[PDB]
């Protein structure tokens, strides 16, 4: 029953300033029943300080970003565990096995970011004349009925700004 | 005079909600004397304005190639809406109009059957894993292979062939090292089509 | 001005000694005012004279269609000899020449494997019998089906697809009643190709 | 070992005067070894008298047409059991599994018969502007190394001249 979402994407994209490129995330959704559902493909962006040896993604926190330990992450400057602004969101409504994800597209939002844009009818992000300002840790999170069904991370940056991202998970 | 060619979106872009399908209106044989081209797009007669022009490209055979891209909604395409592109240029007596949309006809779900290599083929160094996809309509489809969640790129797929019942069928052949097969490795045939539940289905094959 | 198209003989005519293969030089857009067309045939440069002209045919679109047929020897064709047809007509500033011959490349014997229907298919009205013909070169081939010496006409064959090793492969699907297959009936895949022993081979399929 | 020859063809072709047509015999040869062999595809024509109720083909006689009982058939005017002239012969030499029948073509002979001809690179007979003179019992015999490996018969005629042909065989 319900819906299954599977995401595929490289963990990093290294770019040199001035280049134009886009992410290459693959997302498939399988509706096991005829229940109607909503879907949101959300892109989150995290600052990666120069002084950080690596970024730490608090996986369990993605599901409850409002818990105390998630709002105030111990690895504080180098942790992806909660968010306020969402870089971009593509929403779907009235989705079903018979009215599948592309067809149930409804809304799309994106923060004003120089050189950033949606590659038309796609969940991927496109970077034009990329610059150091675009470097950071990006997460693509897929919600179905307001619950995360899949997620992935991509460190998109220049070589000098790059810091390995590590997923902190439960046992 | 310039010539126009209107292309449909990729099958995978229309079937996956994580992708963005688009119709492409390509204008060739554009002259240096008059390279300015006007585009008028319509969807079921209603004119739309969200199209973007790709950067102009010199072809080196005395002409330019001007292209306009229109993003479409997965459901709009799948529902059989018609997209018309009108091209106007001073070297053209009258505007040229091309129209394209999904193939018309009731969509039918493809039946997918994996077929193991013939026992006679075991004398060879590599073997053939078959995947029969039949009874589908329209012909817009995407077929790929994988093992352990990893994509297997060593395959060839026949183009869709029109069957006697008005549906289409095709065959996909993945070639693998005989050793891999005889060891019990599980391989899967992934098919994407609009008539499948959630536009996807996967059928496994192993010894 | 007239146009010329040179066609190779049928695969079955070159592979069966009981048939007579021929090259056909077709001239279209022949005018009503000057339909006189001269043909000059050559085989490896050496001019030959045994060609015959088919009766002239009115196309009703203001032009005639003039055709010349040259009979060829099975071995001459199979040995890669080149056939050139030169077409001259008053409306032609200079004679037009087309050349055609067998595809060049070492011939490779096709491997034929019959594949039974999937277990999953055993619940439908009709089952699919597969025949995989791979590793062949050139693509000139003929594939048919039969049972009890009688020809089975309910099949579809994919066009040859170029494999990653420079050879060709294809799939043929015969659709029959589950009853027939269940009963133990014997069905066969007949393949004709120059590289086969005697240009022939049959592969049986049953329980 | 050796060679196998299989022939296929209808037993009769009814034609009306003035028509142009050809036989449609199918012949396949399978060389089971690499031994070299010769082949001859021979066409025999037999007169079918008006007074004959039917023609009788002495099958065993085809293999030894020089035996007394075959040279002087009991059903005399209505029997196909021996021959002198051969209507047509297409010969093959130096044939083998690797140099198969079409490729080993060597010679071809045909008696001068108004309107009769070989359909170029074929074993079939072609009749142009057919007339009653062409009516009769025709046999196509395939020899491999001078021994019959396959044979078939075709009664080719107008309706009025047609007489059923019967194969007289051993038990
Ligand atoms: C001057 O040069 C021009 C440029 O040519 C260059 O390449 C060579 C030709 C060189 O010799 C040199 O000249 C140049 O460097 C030349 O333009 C060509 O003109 C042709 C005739 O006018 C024209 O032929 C038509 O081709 C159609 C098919 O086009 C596709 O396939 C060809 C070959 O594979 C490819 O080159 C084209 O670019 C087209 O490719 C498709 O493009 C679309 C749109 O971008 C892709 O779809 C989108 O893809 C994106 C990718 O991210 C998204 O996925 C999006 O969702 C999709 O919509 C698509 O994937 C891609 N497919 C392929 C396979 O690559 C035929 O359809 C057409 O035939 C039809 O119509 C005619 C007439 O009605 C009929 O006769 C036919 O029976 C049929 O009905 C026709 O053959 C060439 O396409 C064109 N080449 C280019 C590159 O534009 C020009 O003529 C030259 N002029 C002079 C005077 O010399
Ligand atoms: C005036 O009217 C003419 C006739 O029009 C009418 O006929 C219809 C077919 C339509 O054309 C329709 O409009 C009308 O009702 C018209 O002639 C046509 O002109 C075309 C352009 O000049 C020309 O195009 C070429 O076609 C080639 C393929 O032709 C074959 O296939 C088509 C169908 O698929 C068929 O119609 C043709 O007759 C050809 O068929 C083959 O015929 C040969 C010879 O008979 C067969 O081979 C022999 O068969 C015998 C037994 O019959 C023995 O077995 C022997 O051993 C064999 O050798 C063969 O079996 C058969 N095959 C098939 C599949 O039927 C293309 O190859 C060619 O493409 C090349 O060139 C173009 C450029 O021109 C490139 O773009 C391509 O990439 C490629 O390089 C080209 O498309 C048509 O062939 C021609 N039709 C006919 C019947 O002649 C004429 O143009 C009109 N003119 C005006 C001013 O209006």
């Amino acid at each position: 029953r319900g819906v299954t979402v599977r995401m595929e994407t490289p963990e990093a994209i290294l770019f040199s300033p001035g280049e134009t490129f886009s992410t290459n995330v693959s997302i498939h959704a399988i509706a096991h029943d005829d229940q109607t559902y909503s879907m949101d493909v959300v892109w989150l962006r995290f600052d990666v300080p120069t002084s950080c040896a690596e970024m730490r993604i608090y996986e369990s926190c993605l599901y409850h970003p409002q818990l105390p330990e998630c709002l105030s992450p111990a690895d504080a400057p180098c942790a992806a565990s909660t968010w306020t602004s969402r870089l971009a969101v593509r929403s779907y409504a009235g989705c079903s096995r018979t009215n599948p994800p592309p067809r149930c597209s409804a809304e799309a939002h994106m923060e004003p970011v120089p050189g950033l844009a949606w590659q038309a009818a796609s969940v991927n992000l496109e970077f034009r004349d990329a610059s150091p300002q675009h470097s950071g840790l990006y997460l693509c999170v897929v919600y179905v009925n307001d619950h995360i069904h899949a997620w992935g991370h991509i460190t998109i940056s220049t070589a000098a700004q790059y810091r390995n991202a590590v997923v902190e998970q439960p046992l | 005079g310039p010539s126009v060619f209107l292309f449909p979106p990729k099958p995978k872009d229309t079937l996956m909600i994580s992708r963005t399908p688009e119709v492409t209106c390509v204008v060739v044989d554009v002259s240096h004397e008059d390279p300015e081209v006007k585009f008028n797009w319509y969807v079921d007669g209603v004119e739309v304005h969200n199209a973007k022009t790709k950067p102009r490209e010199e072809q080196y055979n005395s002409t330019y190639r001007v292209v306009s891209v229109l993003t479409v909604l997965h459901q709009d395409w799948l529902n059989g809406k018609e997209y018309k592109c009108k091209v106007s240029n001073k070297a053209l007596p009258a505007p040229i109009e091309k129209t394209i949309s999904k193939a018309k006809g009731q969509p039918r779900e493809p039946q997918v059957y994996t077929l193991p290599p013939s026992r006679e083929e075991m004398t060879k160094n590599q073997v053939s894993l078959t995947c029969l996809v039949k009874g589908f309509y329209p012909s817009d489809i995407a077929v790929e292979w994988e093992s352990n969640g990893q994509p297997e790129n060593n395959y060839k797929t026949t183009p869709p062939v029109l069957d006697s019942d008005g549906s289409f069928f095709l065959y996909s052949k993945l070639t693998v090292d005989k050793s891999r097969w005889q060891q019990g490795n599980v391989f899967s045939c992934s098919v994407m089509h609009e008539a499948l539940h959630n536009h996807y289905t996967q059928k496994s094959l192993s010894l």
